[PDB]
RNA sequence: CACGGACCAAGGAGUCUAACGUCUAUGCGAGUGUUUGGGUGUAAAACCCAUACGCGUAAUUGAACGUAGGUUGGGGCCUCGCAAGAGGUGCACAAUCGACCGAUCCUGGAUGGAUUUGGUAAGAGCAUAGCUGUUGGGACCCGAAAG
RNA sequence: AAGCUCGUAUCAGUUUUAUG
């Protein structure tokens, strides 16, 4: 038979992956947010 | 258990533990991977536990499981590690599936 | 501030550890002032009479809040109504342990509250006086 | 007694003690008893889990131990329009024992034994919800299975019963229930009381809000 | 490895240490006040302080890049294996030429470096 | 109601009698009061030793008090003798009075409390239990059938040692009694000649019920010690204040300890004793931080190790790279160089 | 200035004891202390305790009418909320004002009470181990006119 | 050295204005 993974790592997989689900997100929206700020700091620069 | 074994060989005298100069703390135990009696190394502080030992040419990948804890003279299981290189290796990767990387 | 535990006690130690890891991980207060409690010394950690756990169990809502006491709980033959309640501390007398399971109540270690409360909803901690 | 045998520390006198069991429990006119002797032999039942810890071993003993369930009383009686009399209430009895071995014998687990209990509990569920009648539809089985069940796992209400039994009943019921293969009584979700019910442990709350609800299903 | 920068070579002797032969080589601090030494006016011996730290990377570290490590017996030259590079064996003084050829051949079958070989041996 | 050890006989066969774990295995291990323990009991059998008391005043001598440019430490009299004129009475003196004479009156024994007596007893009883502790302990019990070791009660009826010991070495009890009468080395240091002119490593422990000639058959064997269970001796169960020694015990004496120590049934069979309370409920604290209960209730982790951040610091107004980081309008500073604006 | 130092091997000095304390650790806990002894014993070892005894458990005669206390803060917990913050509930501790029962100090052996009074308040203690302080014993070591 | 609260409005071998 197939060996079933561990229901620990099983939860710790799910887990991880939820949190690395937001995490991928957030690294866009902070991209963003630091696009958006290097544009406000060359106008305000000016 | 194992934390209290943990402790107990830790901070109460360890019979098998070595101590170098340089301040490292080792294990000459023949059951153990590493011979540093460090947490997660020391076969006696862990219930889980795997290594690789050889009496004839042959090699054989140790491992116990609380299973065989009551029973000491039961404790360690052995298999033929198949001694070529690359069959050795994924073997030892299946036996050890789901184990602790 | 103390930072460490000077009893040798290996299950005080083990205590310390989990709390130390509950209260950096969890960031609720409540784990950080039992972990600051459990480094007290005997003289600072009095005992909380059975009788000074009934009488604060008259606390509004109380009957659903279990009350946590981070020393030792001892017997008191000056009441013989305990309310029946929940209490957990590091040891229990034998005659306060018969007074709360008498009474239809339990007693519990503190990694068992800890567990059933990691961010120590409802919880009361207790202190004993010092006068 | 017969638990002797079911915790001894040899093998075969391990499985004779299973193999004896599974004509003892389909002896069913000696098993209903008083709850006290099923919750002994499932206490039994917990060491022999227990005497096992090599993967592919103790998934076959799970099996067989979740599949006692289905042996007791097995549904070739058909009960059309038939109560509980002798024949459901007798494995409530056993359903009852098993919890209460199960939470009892939590904390004792250690943990790399953790996941044989995990996977003996996954076993144990899926052959619930299966055995009730001969399939999951009955409108009493399901209300005296909830009412005996509702008030010892998901009460959320006793601290006694630690949350984690809970947490992985939350995270097993759907991937299990769909083990059955599309109309269920699943009256099942005991989950929005829980969630109404205040002073509850706010970790299942939000465990059960999270993993369960937002569930399309 | 990290270079072995050596903050004090040169070993720290006691005040006086050569002016009277009852004064031994070991360091001990002067405790009159009046002394010299402890005011660590220009011209006078060093006095060992905190700042001559060896670094850790580095620390106990010979010059050939292997830690020293007094070995008994095979038994204790097997825990070695798994730290041949980082660690060397050193056989002890008190052990006999008959067990030191025997621990120097296990040392060669695994590889690990020998601080001191050959001793009391003959070719 | 408890798990059940099998019973093996004297040929190593586990017999099919099996018996419930006496509760006492599963009492708190407190290693600290277990030492304390050992350090205050092992000075009661101390024999008190002191300096004769007429020492060094043996002898007539005053002080000279001044004007002969001499030391004024008293000098003994007379003369031809030669030890005249040499000092007295001095801690510094040859053949003087030394200073702080040990005096018979010494503390020599170390009161105990009976209930810490019995906690360490009972830490020390439940020590054994662990294969992994008695392991650590030095014990090659490497190859014993079961832990905690049962034997049958005819193991007490053995009158002949040769029989005791090929007994003990069918059960699995060959390693330790091999470890023994090989260690045996003669004694390091000053004690050579004081009556500890040997030494050797402890032995298998032996404990019965009842006195039938095993104590007596076992005594010769070097190692193997013997033991009642009323008794239970902490100095022999962690020789050296030192946890886990291997024991071996009879089934009547494994029954009999439920009784002399006391169970969830029969309270202590001791007046005022009880079992101490464990303060925690489960003894490793990875179950409870790995539980899920908890971790559903934790923020995430990072990688275990801080990444390093500004390991160097690099300057402005020179390697332009970081400085267009700082400020994005140093581009357009730069496209007409903002400097040289003519008005 | 002076006190000692020609050199070297060995020797050489806050050690022990009784009482009274702080702190720390352990055991028990309103109980505590087996070891003056008795039983037992592989024998100064190891293991148990019948009766008494020291300490505390309560006293200005006697303290439940109530959190064996209202209010205000007060670690903490809960609801509201993304946060700020609001509300509810509160250990020890602090302020205020509280209840019985006795002395000031009136009153006339009481009575009613003037205004502060010291307990109950709600046990928190007993045994052992370590550093450490005072006192007496030679008292960190050497030494003086005498009887 | 150890215990409570507070990280707050707690202070200052500092300066200036107002009460002479």
């Amino acid at each position: 038979e197939k060996i079933l993974t561990p229901e620990s790592q099983l939860k710790k997989s799910k887990a991880q992956q939820k949190t690395a689900e937001q995490v991928a997100a957030e690294r866009a929206a902070r991209k963003a947010a630091n696009k958006e700020k290097r544009a406000i700091i060359l106008e305000r620069n000016a | 258990s194992d934390e209290i074994v943990w402790q107990v060989i830790n901070q109460s005298f360890c019979s098998h533990r070595i101590k170098a100069p340089n301040g490292q703390n080792f294990c000459r135990n023949e059951y153990n991977v590493t011979g540093l009696c460090t947490r997660q190394s020391c076969p006696l502080a862990n219930s889980k536990y795997a290594t690789v030992k050889c009496d004839n040419g042959k090699l054989y990948l140790y491992m116990k499981t609380p299973e065989r804890a009551h029973t000491p003279a039961k404790l360690w299981e052995r298999i033929k590690l198949s001694k070529n290189y690359t069959k050795a290796l994924q073997q030892i990767d299946e036996h050890l599936l789901h184990w602790s990387k | 501030h103390r930072t460490a535990p000077k009893s040798d006690n290996v299950y005080l130690k083990l205590l310390v550890k989990l709390y130390t890891f509950l209260a950096r991980r969890t960031d609720a207060p409540f784990n950080k002032v039992v972990l600051k409690a459990l480094f007290l010394s005997k003289i600072n950690r009095p005992p909380v009479s059975v009788s000074r756990i009934a009488r604060a169990l008259k606390q509004e809502g109380a009957a659903n809040k279990t009350v946590v006491v981070v020393g030792t709980v001892t017997d008191d033959a000056r009441i013989f109504e305990f309310p029946k309640t929940t209490v957990a501390a590091l040891r229990f007398t034998a005659g306060a342990r018969a007074k709360i399971v008498k009474a239809g109540g339990e007693c519990i270690t503190l990694d068992q509250l800890a567990v059933r409360a990691p961010k120590g909803q409802n919880t009361l901690i207790l202190r004993g006086p010092r006068n | 007694n017969f638990v002797k045998q079911l915790s001894s520390n040899n093998r075969k006198t391990r499985v004779n003690a299973l193999e004896a069991l599974k004509k003892y429990l389909t002896a069913k006119q000696f098993k209903e008893n008083k709850q006290i002797e099923f919750n002994k032999l499932w206490k039994g039942l917990y060491y022999a889990m227990w005497f096992s810890d090599r993967p592919r071993p103790q998934q076959r003993l799970a099996n067989e131990l979740g599949e006692l369930h289905g042996l007791y009383f097995d549904p070739k009686d058909n009960s059309t329009a038939d109560e509980l009399t002798t024949n459901d209430k007798a494995f409530i009895k056993f359903s009852r024992g098993f919890w209460k071995v199960m939470c009892f014998e939590w904390f004792n687990i250690d943990r790399y034994r953790l996941d044989k209990y995990l996977l003996l509990i996954r076993r144990v569920l899926f052959s619930q919800l299966k055995y009730l009648q001969s399939r999951n539809w009955d409108k009493k089985l399901v209300d005296e299975y909830i009412k005996k069940v509702l008030r010892w796992l998901p009460l959320s209400g006793s601290p006694k019963v630690y949350t984690g039994i809970p947490i992985h009943i939350v995270d097993i019921l759907l991937d299990e229930w769909e083990r059955l293969l599309k109309k269920t009584p699943l009256d099942v979700i005991i989950f929005q009381d829980i969630v109404a019910d205040y002073n509850n442990s706010k970790v299942l709350r939000e465990k059960i809000k999270e993993d369960l609800f937002s569930d399309t299903r | 490895h990290p270079k072995i920068v050596k903050k004090h070579t040169k070993k720290f002797k006691r005040h006086h240490s050569d002016r009277y032969h009852r004064v031994a080589e070991n360091w001990r601090k002067q405790k009159g006040i009046d002394s010299v030494v402890r005011r660590r006016f220009r011209g006078n011996i060093s006095q060992p302080k905190i700042g001559y730290g060896s670094n850790k990377k580095t620390k106990f570290l010979s010059p050939s890049g292997h830690k020293t490590f007094l070995v008994a017996n095979v038994k204790d030259l097997e825990t070695l294996t798994m730290h041949t590079k980082t660690y060397a064996a050193e056989i002890a003084h008190n052990i006999s030429a008959k067990n030191r050829v025997v621990i120097l051949a296990r040392a060669k079958a695994l590889g690990i470096k020998v601080t001191n070989p050959k001793g009391r041996l003959a070719l | 109601s408890r798990p059940q050890v099998t019973v093996h006989s004297l040929t190593g066969e586990a017999t099919a009698n099996a018996l419930p774990l006496p509760a006492v295995f599963s009492a708190p291990i407190r290693p600290d009061i277990v030492h304390t323990v050992f350090t205050s009991v092992n000075k009661n059998k101390r024999q008190a030793y002191a300096v004769s008391e007429k020492a060094g005043h043996q002898t007539s001598a005053e002080s000279w008090g001044t004007g002969r440019a001499v030391a004024r430490i008293p000098r003994v009299g007379g003369g031809g003798t030669g030890r005249s004129g040499q000092g007295a009475f001095g801690n510094m003196c040859r053949g003087g009075r030394m200073f702080a004479p040990t005096k018979t009156w010494r503390k020599w024994n170390v009161k105990v409390n009976h209930n810490e007596k019995r906690y360490a007893t009972a830490s020390a009883i439940a020590a054994t239990a662990v294969a992994s502790l008695v392991l650590a302990r030095g014990h090659r019990v490497e190859k014993i059938p079961e832990i905690p070791l049962v034997v049958s009660t005819d193991l007490e009826s053995i009158q002949k040692t040769k029989e005791a010991v090929a007994a003990l070495k069918a059960v699995g009890a060959h390693s330790d009694l091999l470890k023994v009468l090989k260690s045996k080395k003669l004694r390091a240091g000053k004690g050579k000649y004081r009556n500890r002119r040997w030494t050797q490593r402890r032995g298998p422990l032996v404990v019965y019920a009842e006195d039938n000639g095993i104590v007596k058959a076992l005594r010769n064997v070097p190692g193997v010690e013997t033991a009642n269970v009323a008794s239970l001796n902490l100095l022999q169960l962690a020789p050296g204040a030192h946890l886990g020694r291997f024991v071996i015990w009879t089934e009547a004496a494994f029954t009999k300890l439920d009784q002399v120590w006391g169970s969830e049934t029969v309270a202590s069979s001791k007046v005022g004793y009880t079992l101490p309370s464990h303060i925690i409920s489960t003894s490793d604290v990875t179950r409870i931080i790995n539980s899920s209960e908890i971790q559903s209730a934790i923020r995430p982790a990072g990688q275990a190790t801080q990444k390093r951040t500004h390991v160097l610091k690099k300057n402005p107004l020179k390697n332009k790279q970081v400085l267009l980081r700082l400020n994005p309008y140093a581009k357009v500073f730069a496209a007409e160089k903002l400097g040289s604006k003519k008005a």
